[PDB]
């Protein structure tokens, strides 16, 4: 599925990501556009062999199994293919916990580069929420 | 930025180690903590469990973590590293290459 913006807002407030440890909804929107142009099916390799799964582009290095590696730490204790569903649950939970320790949204590098000091409230504008 | 201090020391045995960590440069609030170890020229690193001898302090108002290393012997020596944890104090090494933490540059520890 390929959310348009304010569908994808009101998706992620519902899943109760608004002010979510101090982060507003437009930074978890912005986030989304910027990782995944949206895109719930969205993968991307990486040069470590791991790759980055769907609308937030969590990593199988760390965050979910994907069957086929060795000792995987899958920190999200969840299947990679969770992550590949128009249904954003699995991807809001694990965000979530990802985002509870470390170094909070700095986790979405395509964040820290496209959003971070931004007006990402812009995101959420004319919105029904 | 994890800076930490100092980038080496040389103890003899009996005596402790400090070594300082800050985070800077940090929109976040600071999370778990976590320290690795390698043995000299070993070649590879390990986390180093909290409690006994590693007496940690976390100072989170100014994002800074201390670990205390007491009664150091000679197979002390090696390189240390302090970093961030992940997924509520997770750790590992790898961590320190990641998008998810950041680690500081080391410390050197030659103990007598
Ligand atoms: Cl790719």
């Amino acid at each position: 599925k390929v959310f348009g913006r304010c569908e994808l807002a009101a998706a992620m407030k519902r899943h109760g990501l608004d002010n979510y440890r101090g982060y507003s909804l437009g930074n978890w929107v912005c986030a989304a556009k910027f990782e995944s142009n949206f895109n719930t099916q969205a993968t991307n390799r990486n040069t470590d062999g791991s790759t980055d799964y769907g609308i937030l582009q969590i990593n199988s290095r760390w965050w979910c199994n994907d069957g086929r590696t060795p000792g995987s730490r899958n920190l999200c204790n969840i299947p990679c293919s969770a992550l590949l569903s128009s249904d954003i649950t699995a991807s809001v939970n694990c965000a979530k916990k990802i985002v509870s320790d470390g170094n909070g949204m700095n986790a979405w590098v395509a964040w820290r580069n496209r959003c971070k000091g931004t007006d990402v409230q812009a995101w959420i504008r004319g919105c029904r929420l | 930025r994890v800076d930490q201090t100092p980038r080496s020391v040389t103890k003899e045995t009996g005596e402790s180690l400090t070594i300082n960590c800050v985070l800077r440069d940090a929109s976040y609030a600071l999370g778990s903590t976590c320290w690795y170890r390698k043995k000299s020229g070993e070649g590879n690193e390990e986390s180093i469990s909290k409690g006994g001898r590693y007496v940690e302090t976390v100072n989170s108002g100014s994002k800074s973590f201390s670990l205390r290393i007491n009664d150091l012997t000679v197979e002390d020596g090696g390189t240390y590293r302090c970093g961030l944890g992940v997924a509520g104090g997770y750790c590992d090494y790898a961590l320190c290459s990641s998008r998810y933490a950041e680690c500081g540059d080391g410390t050197a520890v030659t103990v007598n």
